[PDB]
């Protein structure tokens, strides 16, 4: 921790005496003698467990639409918006999910 | 061929249409609000619960 | 003066001048393209084997 | 003190983050093992991931693990990844034709500044794109021929 | 289980040297390749860890198939760390019987003096090194490797009268290479590829090796 002395003002170190260790300093003449015990805990933050990412369960949070898809004839799908500027003027595009058992991605 | 104001206009029935979806979103997202106050919304995948 | 590819895409055909997504041509579209183009009722129908 | 938490005890230095990803199928269940970091030379000879079915997206790095031939396939897999995600079509050679540009002479050369003087050998075209007079005169000083072609 | 993890992990090496060693071109007969874990364990026991399977017996004569007075001589160093002395010894104790080829399994980092040493000198003895890390999958069949084949110069000279072109407008490969190093290649020297694909079928490429 952070300890000074009470006579200058300064830090003090813990250096080798004559026969055991003492809390000295190199600004005024001070030394304090060590006894039975000193002790400092500190509580370093843990890590936790990751998580799985990605599967159904996260794609339930979305909802979707009922529009069919010409690859396996499904009509359950996954419709998303999105914003795109095209050569001539703004236009709004839809992104498709198959929600299937090939289960494929298009943007038309 | 032409375009007028009647021909975007709302109708009689989609008035009310509307207005239920409206409550009844509002009144399912002024409890998740109270529910993250509590403790709640087990989140799946890995991420904030904000 | 130095060979870049021995043959351009690897049988060298135009990217432009192709039909289908990928394709020299579609067989299928010709067939009955030309299956009526060309009625030939007095010609008699033939077998697989021959 | 402040140095015990950064010595690693297991895993490699490399490697920052790793998720699981499920994929589904009609009903069969998948688990593939995505991380994020470089040294694929490490992962991939591991006991759990099979080193046989593994994908990078570094070229520097997949040239300098598999080679030079197969960095001209992970190249053209990227840039297609890139254009249907956008709603856009181009045609393979048109790709394939440019993977092998920079793969014909050496390594995998980008097409920078430095790598067009490695391609292309006429001062006159990199007159443009250098500056004041640093390669006109050391090209007087040299003394070195350019062919008009 | 660490000791387990290490007889798998040499098991598993030992398998694509002996691979290399059979699809380069020398006689390997195929009982040893596709050696099972319980015939494997019959040959070197598993205990103690660095007791009865030591590296002075991981050391095998490899035959040439084609020329039948050549044999290879391939082996692992015994402490992890490469010094100078230890392989000098080991290169003398080659050069001894009948043997110019040796290969070194390396297990642990390099020493850049012994690289310099070893490439200075190559008259008709000649040291290729292998780090153990990344000699634990075959590299030639992979995902998208291209089946690459060793020519002969008789076919060289066909192909350049083919197309009338020069060794120079070949294009060139490294010799540093993961498969060049491999197949073990030196400089003049074609290699085919085999490109398949899956609408029209497989292309064939010739490339050169510097
Ligand atoms: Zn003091
Ligand atoms: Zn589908």
């Amino acid at each position: 921790m952070l300890l000074f002395c009470p006579g200058c003002g300064n830090g003090l170190i813990v250096e080798e005496g004559q026969r055991c260790h003492r809390f000295s300093c190199n600004t005024c003449p001070y030394v304090h003698n060590i006894t039975r015990k000193v002790t400092n805990r500190k509580y370093p933050k843990l890590k936790e467990v990751d998580d799985v990412l990605g599967g159904a369960a996260a794609w339930e949070n979305v909802d979707s639409t009922a529009e069919s898809c010409p690859k396996c004839e499904h009509p359950r799908a996954y419709f998303m918006q999105l914003q795109t500027r095209s050569a001539d003027e703004p236009m709004t595009t839809f992104y498709k999910c198959c929600n299937a058992q090939c289960g494929h991605r298009w943007r038309d | 061929f032409s375009i007028g104001i009647g021909d975007v206009t709302p109708g009689q029935g989609l008035l009310k249409a509307k207005y239920e979806l409206l409550n009844a979103g509002y009144k399912k997202c002024d409890e998740y609000i109270e529910a993250l106050n509590t403790g709640k919304l087990q989140q799946q995948p890995g991420c904030t619960a904000e | 003066g130095d060979i870049i590819q021995f043959i351009y895409g690897g049988d060298g055909l135009d990217p432009a001048a192709m039909e289908g997504k990928d394709e020299p041509l579609e067989f299928k579209r010709v067939l009955d393209n030309i299956k009526a183009v060309f009625p030939c009722p007095s010609e008699p129908a033939l077998s697989k084997n021959e | 003190k402040e140095d015990l938490p950064k010595v690693v005890v297991q895993g490699i230095p490399e490697v920052s983050r790793a998720v699981i990803h499920i994929d589904e199928q009609s009903g069969k269940e998948k688990y593939k093992l995505l991380v994020e970091g470089d040294n694929l030379r490490a992962v991939m000879a591991t006991h759990g991931v099979k080193g046989t079915r593994t994908t990078s997206n570094n070229t520097y790095e997949v040239e300098k693990t598999l080679g030079i031939e197969a960095a001209r396939t992970t190249i053209i897999n990227e840039i297609q990844y890139t254009m249907v995600n956008h709603g856009m079509s181009i045609d393979r050679r048109h790709v394939m034709l440019l993977s092998d540009l920079m793969t014909y002479k050496g390594e995998v050369l980008g097409i920078t500044r430095f790598g067009l003087a490695k391609m292309k050998e006429s001062v006159l075209m990199l007159a443009s794109f250098e500056k004041t007079a640093d390669h006109l005169f050391d090209a007087a000083y040299f003394g070195q021929k350019d062919s008009v072609c | 289980m660490d000791d387990e993890e290490e007889t798998y992990r040499l098991w598993k090496i030992r398998k694509t040297i002996m691979q290399l060693c059979h699809d380069r071109g020398y006689l390997v007969t195929q009982d040893e390749l596709d050696q099972t874990l319980e015939e494997f364990k019959a040959q070197s026991g598993d205990k103690p860890s660095e007791g009865r399977p030591r590296r002075t017996d991981l050391t095998v004569l490899v035959a040439h198939n084609d020329d039948p007075t050549d044999q290879m001589f391939v082996f692992f160093p015994e402490e992890p760390k490469v010094g100078i002395k230890t392989i000098k010894v080991y290169c003398q104790r080659m050069q001894e019987e009948n043997i110019t080829r040796a290969l070194i399994v390396v297990q642990q980092g390099m020493t850049p003096s012994a690289k310099q040493s070893l490439v200075d000198m190559a008259p008709k003895y000649i040291l290729e090194q292998f780090l153990q890390q990344e000699l634990l999958i075959n590299i030639t069949e992979h995902e998208l490797v291209p089946e690459h084949v060793v020519m002969t110069k008789e076919e060289v000279t066909e192909l350049l009268a083919r197309y009338k072109l020069r060794e120079n407008q070949l294009p060139r490969i490294q010799a540093g290479d993961p498969v060049a190093r491999y197949f073990g290649i030196k400089r003049g020297q074609v290699v085919k590829i085999i490109r398949p694909s899956e609408t029209a079928g497989r292309y064939i490429t010739y490339r050169l090796v510097q």
